[PDB]
């Protein structure tokens, strides 16, 4: 994979949908906004202030924090603090289900 | 490591057995209120998962120590081994051999005058199988890193063997669902003759029904004098009581012995429906059980092997133990199925002779076996399909071969159940292979 | 001596098992689906009527052989034999008095 | 031509005489069974009525 | 019923697996519970694609 | 596997043997109309290379079987292993040294007066034989899946016996590949004193003048006298008429003993004197036989093991027998090409010292010799690089000034067709260095 | 990774295939015409059959042509799951790096 | 007088390779290229052209 250094700007959770932003020299990373398209996906806690890294590969699926129940082949985008949940507004879709999650649990999803 | 792990761990108590215990008044917990340690029983005699670490009564900072080592020697047998026939090193196909009865001549002194040299050819049906399972079993023993789980090297030498075993294990696991698929098979080609119940379950009376079907069926097949009704050839063969094997659920096997109370004192017998091999059930959604015989199994080992690795890196082995197998049915050896609700009418037209050498003018006599369920006349169109030169059959399949045929010709005998809204074409079929003669002729009369 | 031949001949399937494996989802067939060759079993697992040659499955030019011949040994009884009296080699007729 | 060893070739030649062997049995059932049938017909049976 | 773990998780989680029976408004929640630890990679990881 | 297949499968049929016995007027076909089974021998004859299944005569039920399995084995040889020196455990070049002869020079006792302590090194030349081959042969061998394809374990060890034997017959054929590819090289960097001769098999009388070309060279190389010419590096050597060997094909084999040899009262007074050792041919284009020394090929072995390992997860053998080996062709040894066609008019222009070293104004003389298959191609013409513009070739010496670039000398043969002259020449070169 | 889907009606190889759901499992059918298709079929797969979905993430698909397709033209989805040349951004889901006629199996990069 | 095609007998994985190669028989020194073809094929198979 390709890695790269990014640091974390507002408490980065685990499984959560990323996004990022040009910072001080460096790209700094947080939870991706309610409603959108997420770049990355975290898979380690990184505070607010701690640095850490990006490992860049076109992954097949992302196993994400469900934000709601998801039924299988719905299509995802982001929700609140980053989590997964069903929507219907092809816009804001960065993949879909394919497996069931309850609302707290992880979800497999493939990217489209 | 691991903390903060209560005794209640994936426990979703009913009742607190301390509480009740503590506050009986007369109840039914009263004979546990006289025994002296039952506190402490109830925290920890279901088991501990993770094993806390407990210090001495006496000496608080000594380690009370794991004692004995107990090592579980499950193991898993193939229910049908006893069905199982020998090993073979080399090739790959197996051919069986099946000789039939022929007719009788009545003793004529006048027409042996020339019927003397009459050539009568035997009646031979051939049936080829050939390996069909072949796959492996895996397992990694790090040896040295499970040097620290064990004090002494009969415990330790002990649970490396429990690992070959569960390799061992999990062959006969395998090679009974690969077995219980041979029916599931043979049924789905609708090749078994099939025996129309109705579902036992939903009353007694329907259980007492199918046990006269069994019973029934069972002498049948181990007449003596043999049948040709009960095989997917139709040769004519028998059975044998003890060699009888009734494969059925275990859900209904428990109903029979029961309800139907002349089964219930005839278990511990080997003879009233033959030796019971009870199983699951049957992934086809009909299929309640099946009578068959002990040369119905085909099944024959090919390869025991258990090859081995060892990585230095990582300090372990691979043991990769090799099962290969001939894994299927004998089309011969009587076998009867017992289905439950929608069946059709004819399951299946049984064609004699199934392959032929016809010389070109020449003539074979083919016979249908029309396998039905219910008690029903069933008409057998017979059909040449396939050559191209003319050759056509009689009503009753009397082949007669055109004389200068030259191609490869089938010959069915379909069976048309159902309506003629839907034509359900029941078809057997046979093969001829045409061979020449070099006769001359072209028209006749 | 045969040309293309099958090995569904006189097969009459009711259902295909191995369209019924393929498209299980738990139903009856989930024990199926972790059985690893089980294509191959449900496909010559009925006892081929016709043989054909099988190549062999390392080096191609190789005929896999015919191994075992098992010729079958059912012996037929007649159920009354147990009802047959001794034998009489010389005359026809018997006097039972 | 269709065999290879002669514990074979033998033992396929005796499937055939006992298959002969199978065909004095098969009939043999049905001549005692037809002499039943027989004795029923010239109703030399003692017969009970059920 | 797939846990993946965080590039940075660091302590001892329990997953539980709830069967939910019983009444809308009083559910019977049966949980099966499981413990795992979490040992170290020190593995370069952050972001993906 | 393999559904529909035809007997006559991979046959390109030109007359049917079935219809031309079946006409039996045309006589030559009439003994075969006696046979009363001549369609079926004349259908199975060459064989099958398919096997469909065969149903008995008499009971069709029954297949009928395999009578026989017959393993061909077959070892096949080098010829060219008797021209292999030995082995090379340790260490990796191979130096070779030779010490040619000096030039006479006149007595001048006038110029002896200042010239005592004179240093006058010898002709002394090198080269170089790195280690070439270094290969493997690969087989896997997977017995549990050959246990189906034989009944007897009699044919099942003859057959992985001859698995490794047929690994063994590629390492004598490929080593025979780079020995006749050490000629085609050789002859391809225009390294053999080559020598113009028609076809032989052109008339029968170019056969005999073939044997002429022969039985001359073969003497002109055993001459004790020596020779500038006959070899590359252009060395004063002789050979001997033992170690001699002539290489030519099997056409030239048997055109020669039906020709000549047997037309011939006296077989010694024609017979090719050297060593023949018969092969198959060249894939250079002309070139027809080679006449050669015995310490002409430095062929020399440097590893030769079976190593073999065991995959559990795929139950297979993996045979790895490896070959390594030094292989490369002496110059300083006679190498003789007998080549028909068009030849170009010089092979090669050989420059007589290959390395020098020469002080800031010093003064090495350089020498050229043109290799020239006609009769007259002359004027070699002198040039150097190394850019520095007080240096000068100038016919022979070389003058080599305080310019320190390791500069090279670029001699020059004008093989040219009148226009054409600017692409075509051949060159020779040395290099010079400096102090 | 892979994952189960359950087809929808009589999927064929090479074609451009397109994801529902239902019951419960994806479902799998041909692709719509002129819009971006999700899959390519491997093989051929019976309407309410159990199949895998191999979700190794291809830069490059071999598609069955639906028409004349040139190299570099941008492709969707044309009739029965084929790919069609296309002037229409959106509907683009690739462009093919061959030339194919009609029916021949056309290797594209997907874009 | 005959092309003799070295693997007669090939057994090629879907989406396999196999190479092939003609021995052409020629009964003087003349060269012949050969053409390769498939029969019995579908949409996808073909023989690249050695």
């Amino acid at each position: 994979m390709v890695s790269f250094t990014a640091r974390a700007k507002s408490n980065v959770m685990a499984y959560r949908l990323l996004a990022y932003s040009q910072g001080d020299d460096i790209i700094e990373i947080s939870h991706a906004a309610e409603n959108t398209i997420p770049d990355y996906v975290a898979v380690k806690d990184v505070d607010k202030g701690d640095l850490t890294q990006v490992n860049m590969y076109p992954l097949a699926a992302w196993q994400v924090i469900a934000g709601s129940d998801i039924k299988v082949g719905d299509n995802l985008t982001t929700g609140k603090d980053g989590t997964a949940v069903p929507t219907d507004d092809p816009s804001t879709v960065f993949g879909y289900a394919v497996e069931e999650a309850q609302e707290g649990q992880l979800v497999t999803l493939v990217i489209s | 490591t691991f903390n903060d792990v209560k005794t209640s761990l994936g426990i979703t108590e009913s009742y607190d057995i301390v509480n009740a215990i503590r506050n009986s008044q007369g109840d039914n917990f009263k004979s546990y209120v006289p025994l002296a340690t039952a506190n402490n029983v109830a925290e920890v005699g279901a088991g501990i998962l993770i094993n806390q670490t407990v210090q001495n009564d006496f000496i608080t900072s000594l380690v009370d120590r794991i004692g004995l080592v107990v090592i579980r020697q499950v193991s898993l047998n193939n229910p049908l081994k006893k069905f199982k026939k020998g090993q073979i090193p080399l090739g790959r196909t197996i051919e069986e051999i099946y000789t039939d009865i022929t007719k009788e001549k009545q003793y004529d002194a006048e027409e042996a005058e020339q019927k003397v040299f009459e050539r009568e050819m035997p009646n031979v049906k051939t049936l080829f199988h050939e390996r069909n399972r072949q796959g492996f079993y895996h397992q990694t023993i790090q040896d040295d890193s499970l040097k620290t789980a064990f004090v002494s090297w009969g415990n330790f030498e002990s649970f490396v063997s429990s690992i070959i075993n569960a390799i061992y294990n999990s062959a006969e696991v395998d090679e009974y669902e690969y077995m219980k698929l041979l029916v599931d098979n043979y049924y789905s080609k609708g090749l078994f003759t099939t025996v129309k119940i109705d579902e036992p379950t939903s009353s007694t009376g329907a259980l007492t029904e199918f046990v006269k079907k069994m019973r029934a069926t069972a002498r049948k097949l181990t007449l003596p004098q043999g049948s040709r009704d009960w095989n997917s050839m139709a040769v004519r063969t028998r059975s044998y009581m003890e060699d009888l094997h009734l494969i059925i659920d275990a859900d209904l096997e428990a109903e029979l012995d029961v309800d139907v109370l002349a089964k219930a004192f005839n278990m511990n017998r080997t003879d009233f429906l033959g030796n019971v091999t009870v199983i699951d059930g049957f992934a086809s959604t009909g299929l309640e059980a099946v009578l068959v015989d002990k040369d119905w199994f085909m099944v024959y080992d090919n390869l025991h092997k258990m090859e081995t690795v060892r990585n230095p890196r990582g300090l372990y082995w691979n043991y990769y133990y090799h099962v290969w197998q001939t894994l299927s049915v004998s089309r011969f050896a009587n076998a009867v199925a017992f289905v439950s609700g929608d069946v059709p009418a004819v399951t299946q037209v049984i064609v004699s002779p199934n392959i032929a050498a016809v010389k070109q003018g020449g003539q074979q006599q083919f016979t249908a076996y029309v396998r039905a369920t219910n008690a029903k006349d069933h008409k057998v169109v017979w059909s040449v399909e396939g050559g191209s030169t003319g050759t056509a059959i009689t009503g009753d399949g009397l082949l007669s071969v055109s004389g200068n045929e030259d191609n490869q010709l089938t010959v069915k005998a379909t069976v048309d159940i159902g309506t003629e809204d839907k034509p359900k074409l029941v078809v057997g079929e046979a093969v001829v292979s045409i061979r020449p003669n070099n006769a001359s002729g072209g028209a006749q009369a």
